[PDB]
């Protein structure tokens, strides 16, 4: 033979291995989830260790294959993904520091705390009141003064953790061959060895940048107008041209714009679409709702869920002395094994919730035969794309004309159009410049340009420049206000929703031009479009045997992310915007600083 | 490729690389494996009369 068959042959056998220690592994943490037992902890494991360690002397003895030597550009990729995932080049205490790190991360983050002041007889955590007072609460004061708890309980303990975390990073970074930690974060859409497709690591952050840039007109709108709004509840606590508070965002993080939609609705006499009245009176329960979905999927082309999927897809939990999460998951175990983990109610948010995991299913239902190194997308973001294009197409009005649970009387003009367009922008665009700037931030605090006693000095700067949002109340260095976060607390990408975002806008506009739809943009569906069904399922099978932008052009024709498609999509939007903010300064200053 | 009628079982040493593998080492697995038929599985791993 030589070193190709060598190579093809330790693969197979990897891969074959690898399916079924993941199956089991999965196997394991599913019934962990959908039952909380002592055994089924040790179970999981078990199985999680155990799928680890095969990971790892996998990719030990994986080392001593060279990827100069293979013409396939496919069994190259795996080699190489084998060698880099699985190994380890820390030293052993290192290694040790950064777990402990982890988990004491995890352990603050899950339990943290804040209650009322002089009085600690009873305190709550984050997630049972925290939310819902920053959702609801309609008090300035009470609301300023939580969130600035918060950051003083969270921010003030995990600094020394993140530096250390951030150093530990660093380390690595230098331990390998990429610039930082944050270059490696972005080497993962990083494509070589292809003329013609070739990327570069930093290419992300000027891409990301210029989709900033054109965004920034309906973003500084956006702005404008809930600033303009909020003016006639909070006059005294917010600058009539200024910067709104961090804690008037309707969630402790300022993430998204949704909780304030009521306060500041643009036309609240008129109808909505209330799906969740024709649900309940004509007996739409999760059965029916996955029966729906199941045909919805059929009818764009999609293969039925099959039995296996349906016996170990869970609808709706048990209850009584069996408790399960109900976070929404969508499980991928392999072996032609699909499962669903979610708490399902009557809602139309939970209906949009499961066309998200049916979607996600079917996505990772395109690449059953293909190998199991290759059973993935190429970028993070088209996976979620996938999932959340089919939920964009059901929430259409149409879609709930042709089922009847919308009156077939009811009627779209101006207003009603302009109400869920800005809902949505809320909704999506809310945390996009957030997301940005949190990347940026990351990779700044990942390179190691920014000095680590001037973090909270450069943090505070950024707000106040490009996220047009001043503090009510400013924290020195002892403060660490990113970490407050999920998703800086466990180290995940920040940029995954922003090009998500534009994947799944670019993936909706190319599959309403092959379906030939008419109209507005946003009055789409591609339920009786199989075109557009053959278009997805190009892209859903390449998997990571094929370049990203090969696969995007594939549907949408274009070889980078683009926002034109989100500008198109909320253009009556803008002009609605702009039309409102005639007499609304549009911009943030600086100087300005509610604490005199 | 085997040939007509035949009942080749045997968990033996599988030649996959271009080292003469009479023992054992690196890139040195067998050509028959375990099956697994199970009732959950699906679509490769269903049992068939
Ligand atoms: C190299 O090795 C690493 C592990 O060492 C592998 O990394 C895993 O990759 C998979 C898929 O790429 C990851 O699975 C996805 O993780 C996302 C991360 O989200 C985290 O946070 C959420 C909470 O917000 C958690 O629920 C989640 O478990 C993660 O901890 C998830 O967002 C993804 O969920 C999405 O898809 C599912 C359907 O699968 C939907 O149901 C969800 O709603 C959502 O849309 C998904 O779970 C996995 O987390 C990675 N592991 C780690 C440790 O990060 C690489 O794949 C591997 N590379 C190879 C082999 O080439
Ligand atoms: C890179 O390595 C992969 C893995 O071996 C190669 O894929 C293999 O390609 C051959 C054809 O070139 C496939 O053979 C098939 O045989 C059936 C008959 O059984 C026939 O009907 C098919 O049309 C096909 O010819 C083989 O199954 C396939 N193997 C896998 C695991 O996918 C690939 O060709 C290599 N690439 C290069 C450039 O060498
Ligand atoms: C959960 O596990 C226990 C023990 O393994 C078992 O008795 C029980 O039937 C399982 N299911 C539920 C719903 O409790
Ligand atoms: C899937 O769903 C049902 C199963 O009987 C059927 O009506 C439909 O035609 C099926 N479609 C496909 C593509 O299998
Ligand atoms: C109202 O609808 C008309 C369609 O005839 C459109 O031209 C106009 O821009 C709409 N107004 C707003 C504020 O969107």
């Amino acid at each position: 033979s030589t070193i190709e068959e060598q190579a093809k042959t330790f693969l197979d056998k990897f891969n074959h291995e690898a399916e079924d220690l993941f199956y089991q592994s999965s196997l394991a943490s599913w019934n962990y989830n959908t039952n909380i037992t002592e055994e089924n902890v040790q179970n999981m494991n078990n199985a999680g260790d155990k799928w680890s360690a095969f990971l790892k002397e996998q990719s030990t003895l994986a080392q001593m294959y060279p990827l100069q030597e293979i013409q396939n550009l496919t069994v190259k990729l795996q080699l190489q993904a084998l060698q880099q995932n699985g190994s380890s080049v820390l030293s052993e205490d290192k290694s040790k520091r950064l777990n402990t790190i982890l988990n004491t991360m995890s352990t603050i983050y899950s339990t943290g705390k804040v209650c009322n002041p002089d009085n600690p007889q009873e305190c709550l955590l984050l997630e049972p009141g925290l939310n819902e007072i920053m959702a609801n609460s309609l008090d300035y004061n009470e609301r300023l003064w939580a969130w600035e708890s918060w950051r003083s309980e969270v921010g003030k303990q995990l600094r020394p953790l993140y530096e250390e975390y951030v150093v530990l990073k660093n380390e690595m970074a230098r331990a390998n061959h990429y610039e930082d930690y944050g270059d490696y974060w972005r080497g993962d859409y990083e494509v070589n060895g292809v003329d013609g497709y070739d990327y570069s690591r930093g290419q992300l952050i000027e891409d990301v940048e210029h989709t900033f840039e054109e965004i920034k007109p309906l973003y500084e709108h956006l702005h404008a107008y809930v600033r303009a709004k909020l003016m006639n509840a909070y006059p005294s606590y917010i600058s009539p041209i200024g910067c709104l508070p961090a804690h008037l965002l309707g969630d402790m993080w300022g993430r998204f714009w949704t909780n304030l939609y009521s306060l500041t609705v643009p036309f609240g006499q008129k109808p909505n679409i209330d799906v969740t009245d024709a649900m309940v009176d004509q007996a739409w329960d999760a059965q029916r709702i996955f029966k729906e979905a199941e045909k919805f999927f059929v009818s764009v082309g999609l293969p039925n869920m099959t039995q296996g999927f349906w016996e170990n897809s869970m609808l709706t939990d048990p209850g009584n002395v069996q408790k399960a999460v109900c976070h929404p998951t969508a499980w991928d175990l392999g072996k032609g094994d699909f499962r669903i983990l979610m708490c399902t109610k009557v809602t139309m948010d939970d209906f949009l919730t499961a066309h998200h995991e049916m979607g996600h299913i079917q996505y990772d239902m395109a690449y059953a035969a293909q190998p199991f190194l290759l059973r993935n997308g190429a970028n993070e973001g088209f996976h979620e794309a996938v999932g959340e294009i089919m939920s964009l197409s059901a929430a259409t009005p149409k879609h709930l004309k042709s089922i009847g649970l919308l009156s077939p009387d009811f009627q779209e003009d101006n207003e009603t159009e302009i109400n869920f367009l800005l809902k949505q922008a809320l909704t999506i665009v809310g945390t996009l410049p957030f997301t940005y700037m949190l990347e940026k931030w990351r990779w700044m605090v990942f390179k190691g340009e920014i000095p680590k006693d001037q973090w909270m000095k450069k943090w505070w700067e950024m707000k106040r420049e490009i996220v047009g949002v001043v503090e009510p109340v400013p924290h020195d260095e002892t403060y660490c206000d990113p970490a407050s976060l999920f998703h800086v607390s466990n180290d995940y990408s920040f940029i995954r929703y922003y090009t998500r975002t534009l994947y799944q806008f670019q993936f909706q506009e190319a599959l309403c031009q092959a379906a030939k739809h008419e109209g507005p943009l946003h009055k789409c569906d591609i339920s009786n479009s199989t075109e557009a069904g053959q278009k997805l399922f190009n892209m859903l099978r390449l998997g990571k045997s094929e370049p990203w932008t090969l696969a995007l052009e594939n549907v949408v024709g274009a070889k980078n992310m683009n926002v034109r498609p989100l500008l198109n999509y909320f253009e009556p939007l803008f002009t609605w915007l702009k039309d409102q903010n005639k007499n609304s300064f549009v911009g943030w200053s600086t100087d300005w600083s509610p604490y005199a | 490729k085997l040939k007509p009628f035949e009942r080749d079982i045997s968990t033996e040493i599988y030649q996959a690389g271009n080292k003469p593998c009479k023992g054992k080492g690196p890139n040195c697995y067998f050509p028959l494996q375990s099956y697994g038929f199970r009732p959950t599985y699906g679509v490769g791993h269903q049992p068939y009369r």
